[PDB]
């Protein structure tokens, strides 16, 4: 393998330099379901949570 | 030539669209007066 | 898949008092829309000079793993609640959204 | 993706010192009649009485000053619009379906002309 | 919806009385080099030798006249592209995936840029 | 049927345009039944309910 900077210069030749490397990956996403209700039809003014601040 | 690629957009439509019902639907309030006042029929 | 769709309703009907017993009636309609959930990744790569792996006190991969897993955890949480570095494909982060809805309280009592 | 709604909104508007208000292109919309308008130099309790075009509208009392500034438009209870929330048709698209528009030969949303373009659906 | 193809096409093109050809927007594209070109005022067996813009190109021989006319661009065997058929990606957006383009931060034609837009299929 | 505006212009020809419509109706009214009671015979000052206001 090889490793590059953003410009495309080779930073490491992982084989020629007697190195080793480990790679990790994951995939996710999230969403909030703040549907319309009668209690507050102004959507900009609904949120199903609140907070304490200073 | 170099720079072949079967990109996501070139590979599109061999994959389906995906849809879920999980947050459809909505409960209702019951009316006040019909629940609270004394009912009477009329002709 | 890269995205998934949720349907949701977006308006409700209304009703009217009839004028007299003979006046003209009035219409309504009902309508829907949809939300999306968009997937994104997290990734890293760790290099080491392989002679170190022979000379070193103990198995460094086995020692490192919990701290890698913790980092993947923490770098998710901060991007969703506080909005750190969040990819534009996500909906707005929690704390900003709560502030925008006016749902914050100032501890003055 | 903009749609119709009962909601309030905020706009930059220019006043002449009379009945009449102006703004950037498409800042007003056909169903704004009956909303309350609350701006500096405008007397309290004023409402939109008519909209001439997305550029300009008329109000229930004379403006006290001529200036450009931000202003706020109220929500309304869903008696005047036949509706309470938000809907994907614009306030002009909703007019496309009548017998008069149909005998006049205008095009709705969809009624898709091109033979090869696949169907697609809106969001907020 | 236009994409890339190996099959030929017809175009309207202007000659200077030398090796230079010009035309309207999108009349030429980067993959056209090595195609044959067959028009009045052009000697037999002439080819596209370079392309400089969506509006201009260079040919293997001098045109004998200065005029504007319809002209035919030849098909080619699919050695100078990997593809033999048609693909939804055009020549420019097909370039987006390199390490250098990735460092320059150029968006791919399918990077979903907004949280609430759908993914959608292309057609011809 | 046909659907009209208040001027008598037709908006929809429900039959020719291949459309369907649903009509709903309801009839009601209400009354208080406030009645003569010894503790307050001045009827203008009786009411069988009270409110909190601000």
């Amino acid at each position: 393998a090889v490793i590059q900077d953003n410009t495309g210069a080779i930073i490491y030749n992982l084989a020629q330099q007697d190195m080793t490397a480990l790679r990790l990956t994951f995939r996710v996403g999230w969403q909030v379901a703040n549907t319309l209700n009668n209690d507050q039809p102004t959507e900009a003014n609904r949120y199903p949570a609140a907070s304490l601040i200073f | 030539p170099y720079n072949n690629l079967t990109s996501r957009t070139d590979a599109q439509a061999l994959i389906p669209e995906e849809v879920s019902k999980e947050m459809l639907g909505k409960a209702t309030e019951q009316s006040a007066v019909l629940q609270q006042f004394r009912r009477i029929p009329v002709g | 898949r890269n995205q998934v769709r949720f349907p949701v309703l977006s308006a409700l009907p209304v009703a009217y008092w009839v004028n007299g017993d003979t006046g003209l009636k009035q219409t309504t309609e009902i309508n829907w829309t949809n939300k999306y959930l968009n997937i994104e990744e997290i990734a890293t790569i760790v290099p080491v000079p392989d002679n170190v792996l022979a000379d070193v006190d103990v198995n460094v991969w086995d020692e490192a793993m919990p701290y890698l897993i913790e980092a993947f955890g923490r770098t998710l949480d901060s991007a969703v609640v506080f909005g750190t570095n969040a990819p534009g494909t996500f909906p707005q982060a929690i704390v900003p959204a709560i502030a925008a809805a006016g749902n914050a309280v100032t501890e003055g009592s | 993706a903009t749609g119709r709604t009962t909601e309030g909104r905020t706009v930059t508007v220019t006043t002449a010192s009379n009945t009449t208000i102006t703004g950037a292109a498409g800042t007003f919309v056909a169903s704004d009649v009956g909303r309350t308008i609350t701006r500096a130099g405008i007397p309290a309790g004023t409402t939109i009485t008519a909209v001439a075009s997305g550029t300009s509208a008329t109000i229930s009392a004379a403006a006290t000053t001529s200036a450009t500034s931000a202003a706020t438009l109220g929500s309304l209870n869903g008696q005047s619009q036949g509706l309470v929330g938000w809907s994907p048709e614009t306030d002009t698209e909703a007019g496309a379906y009548s017998v008069a528009a149909t005998n006049a030969g205008t095009v709705t949303p969809d009624r898709l002309t091109n033979a090869f373009t696949p169907v697609s659906q809106r969001g907020r």
